């Protein structure tokens, strides 16, 4: 190949060996590596592995603090030229202007990809990962020293690029749809009037499309950086990961307020009406691959308070109980339905952060955190690069928006939702269930009749839109 | 061949994620994937029958508060795990049993206690107290260390067993 | 999920990273700023086969980016970008066209050349003229522009139509 430096003076220099860097049985997969490696194979200069970058990036706070992570970035990029054959020294030696035929290959294969590759990983990190330097102040005078040692025509560019996102960053997305949002859809409810929604009020449909927007826009909030520590578990869980935190309350809001909303509805005759209603949603759900909406009517629907209510659920029409059924098939089994559903469709998505919860939880868990290869210690890429899969599966359905008009009434009507009012969770759940039991008593005892409640009639528009 | 659902039920600080591993992850610890089917499902043999473990774990999803009764409803048996460093999870196996029941429907449901973290020390809740809580509740009780893996396996087969029991 | 690796070439300042990421974040970017290598990741339903797309951005500043033949190495189809308003980066695409050859060792590699800027009211290459380039080397053309979005759904599933060809 070619004769890299010295070992002694450039410490990335040393060559491949098990006690380093254990590869994955064309770009080679690393399964370990001592952190001199892996910021080796972070900027490698044969390939380009641009997964790697955003891999290393992510989850390298195990096994790197941020601020040992960029003396190394400054000791990869700062690469010394080999030292010289006996023939380029004598023309050295004399004062000879040497011909250079390796140095010539040396910085055109050696230093010219590592020193590119150093700065796509710094603008990648200031860019993406910009919590770092926010946290730590000293970090960041210190990538801005770095920065401006960066010298030559070559290059002069980039550093306008990195010192440009980090004025940006300091300080602190437009979108064009192909085709325009459908029509806001009404039905008893009009618009403006935003004491008189509620579920009946308003139209399956557009009650539907807020929460897609809604429960969207929650989705496409949550960055991994509250994800990749198992953070959101531990006891700062509300200071590391908010943003995850809003959409699993939000999720739960809409779950008791789907069961709220059975229970609470005495009259039979209102109550099949309320559950067709949901089920028309949860319909629209299913055309919008909203599956987290899908997984919250579903998850109402199997809850102890409404799943016992025999009696509502056997006048629900056929066609619906049929949808209600293939909608639950979606969480059977280990999500082996749905998992199925979510890498078959065009995306614009939601998808269930349940499963990703547990898959980074328990691939954290349970992989060392370190492997031991002759006696060294290695660091486990293995155990990050599975993680950094599902944080970049999340990724890839955050990025494509959803073509909807949001309705500003409505949107403020399902942020502002609290079935639980003061209660607690216990005591709702318990008040839930005894009402339960209230409006369908456990048998043999009668089915007492009860008034009906709505003034408005319960017919429902259907899913379909009008247009 | 039958095929029992087990679920593992408990608050997300007793460690009950690392006691579905060590159930699987018997032999090595080097390698492990959630998402591949072998990693909840564990063919095991039980008192001299062959049979099959589908262990229903979800941890992380703690959090999810509202969808407790759906996981539930799957399982025919259930762990309760409760930390015995912390007293306040001790306190909580009883809604976790209550919930239990009035999803099943049924007064008996197969289910074990089990005691996870006990091999390390400030054991804040006793032997004797869990002990008298499962005779309470008329179900067994288990000693877990997620760590040494000692009891896991009791705990599993334990918990098959009143399934078997709860059938006949 | 068939996983394709689709390669954006192209020269200097052309938009193939305001063409990839109109594609993926459906935002159209207007600060310019080199990419030396960025990847993206978009799953989509061509022609009713669900695909996994794995879109790799190169760079396109001559001499400040040697690492080409290093990306057309893991490349599947090719995605040749010009700005008809820069007449320079048109004739430059015969050259990327002789570089991908080498590197896939072949003549047949998937390729589709996109013609982008197209909302720039000036016009120094001609539609006629660049589809007559098209038309010699066989791959197809598509005329697109990042701000209005306009065919950048359509050249990025051409190409993975060239691929399914190509592929059998
Ligand atoms: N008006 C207009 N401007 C465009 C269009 N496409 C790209 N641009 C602009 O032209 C410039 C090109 O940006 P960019 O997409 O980064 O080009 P690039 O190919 O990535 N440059 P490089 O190859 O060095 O990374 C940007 O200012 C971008 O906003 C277009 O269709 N219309
Ligand atoms: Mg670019």
């Amino acid at each position: 190949q070619m004769r890299l430096p010295s070992a002694d003076v450039y410490r990335f220099a040393e060559p491949d060996s098990e006690e380093n860097i254990i590869f994955e049985e064309g770009i080679p997969i690393i399964k370990a590596g001592t952190v001199i490696k892996l910021i080796e194979r972070l900027t490698y200069h044969m390939y380009a592995d641009p997964n790697f970058v955003r891999t290393f990036l992510t989850t390298y706070r195990s096994f790197c603090k941020p601020q040992e992570l960029l003396s190394l970035i400054i000791e990869r990029f700062e690469i010394p030229e080999p030292e010289p054959t006996e023939a380029d020294r004598i023309a050295i030696e004399n004062g000879d202007q040497p011909l250079s035929a390796e140095l010539k290959r040396f910085r055109k294969e050696y230093i010219q990809p590592v020193q590119l590759r150093v700065l796509n990983v710094c603008r990648h990190w200031v860019e993406h990962h910009f919590y770092d330097f926010e946290r730590d102040a000293y970090l960041l005078q210190r990538m801005e020293e770095f920065i401006g040692t960066v010298r030559g025509k070559a290059m002069k560019k980039w550093v306008e690029s990195i010192t440009k996102i980090i004025q940006r960053k300091k300080i602190a997305h437009n979108i064009t749809f192909q085709s325009s949002p459908p029509t806001v859809e009404w039905h008893i409810s009009r618009p403006g009037h935003i004491e008189t929604f509620d579920l009946l009020t308003l139209h399956p449909i557009e009650i539907a499309r807020q929460l897609t927007l809604l429960e969207s826009d929650l989705y496409r909030a949550v960055q991994p950086s509250e994800l990749v520590g198992s953070v959101w578990t531990k006891e700062d869980k509300e200071i590391n990961s908010p943003n995850l935190l809003k959409m699993i309350r939000h999720t739960t809001n809409l779950t008791l307020w789907f069961e709220k909303c059975i229970v609470e509805t005495e009259n039979l005759e209102e109550r099949v009406a309320v559950v067709s209603r949901i089920i028309e949603i949860l319909q629209v759900f299913q055309e919008l691959n909203n599956f987290n909406g899908v997984l919250e009517v579903v998850s109402a629907m199997n809850s102890s308070p409404v799943y016992r209510l025999d009696h509502t659920f056997e006048q629900i029409p056929s066609r619906q109980k049929k949808i209600l059924e293939e909608a639950h098939e979606l969480s059977e089994d280990h999500y082996k339905k749905y998992l199925a559903k979510l890498r078959s469709i065009n995306p614009p998505c939601v998808p269930f952060f349940g499963i990703y919860l547990t898959n980074i939880l328990k691939t954290e868990e349970g992989n060392p955190e370190v492997l031991k290869r002759h006696g060294k210690e290695l660091i486990n890429f293995s155990k990050r690069r599975k993680v950094a899969e599902i944080t970049g599966e999340i990724q890839q359905y955050q990025n494509q928006p959803y073509c909807l008009r949001v309705e500003s009434d409505i949107k403020r009507f399902f942020e502002n939702l609290n079935p639980m009012g003061n209660s607690m969770e216990k005591e709702f759940t318990d008040y839930l269930f005894n009402k339960s039991l209230e409006i369908e008593p456990r048998n043999p005892k009668p089915l007492p009749r009860f008034p009906k409640k709505y003034s408005y009639p319960l017919k429902s528009p259907g899913v379909r839109p009008s247009n | 061949m039958t095929e029992y659902k087990l679920v593992v039920v408990g608050a997300g600080d007793v460690g009950k994620s690392a006691l579905t591993i060590q159930l699987i992850q018997n032999h090595f610890v080097d390698e492990y994937d959630p998402t591949i089917e072998d990693s909840y499902r564990k063919q095991v043999v039980i008192d001299g029958e062959t049979c099959l473990l589908d262990i229903l774990d979800t941890a992380g999803q703690e959090e999810y508060s509202a969808m407790r009764d759906q996981y539930m409803r799957t399982g025919e048996g259930f762990l309760c795990v409760f930390a015995i460093n912390n007293t306040k999870s001790f306190e909580d196996i009883h809604h976790y049993r209550e919930q239990i029941k009035r999803v099943k429907d049924s007064e008996d449901v197969p289910m074990v206690l089990v005691g996870n973290k006990c091999d390390l020390p400030s054991r804040t809740v006793d032997t004797k107290q869990a002990q008298d809580l499962a005779r309470s509740y008329g179900i067994p009780f288990i000693e877990t260390s997620a760590k040494t893996r000692q009891g896991v396996d009791d705990a599993f087969y334990t918990l098959v067993r009143e399934i078997r029991k709860h059938k006949e």
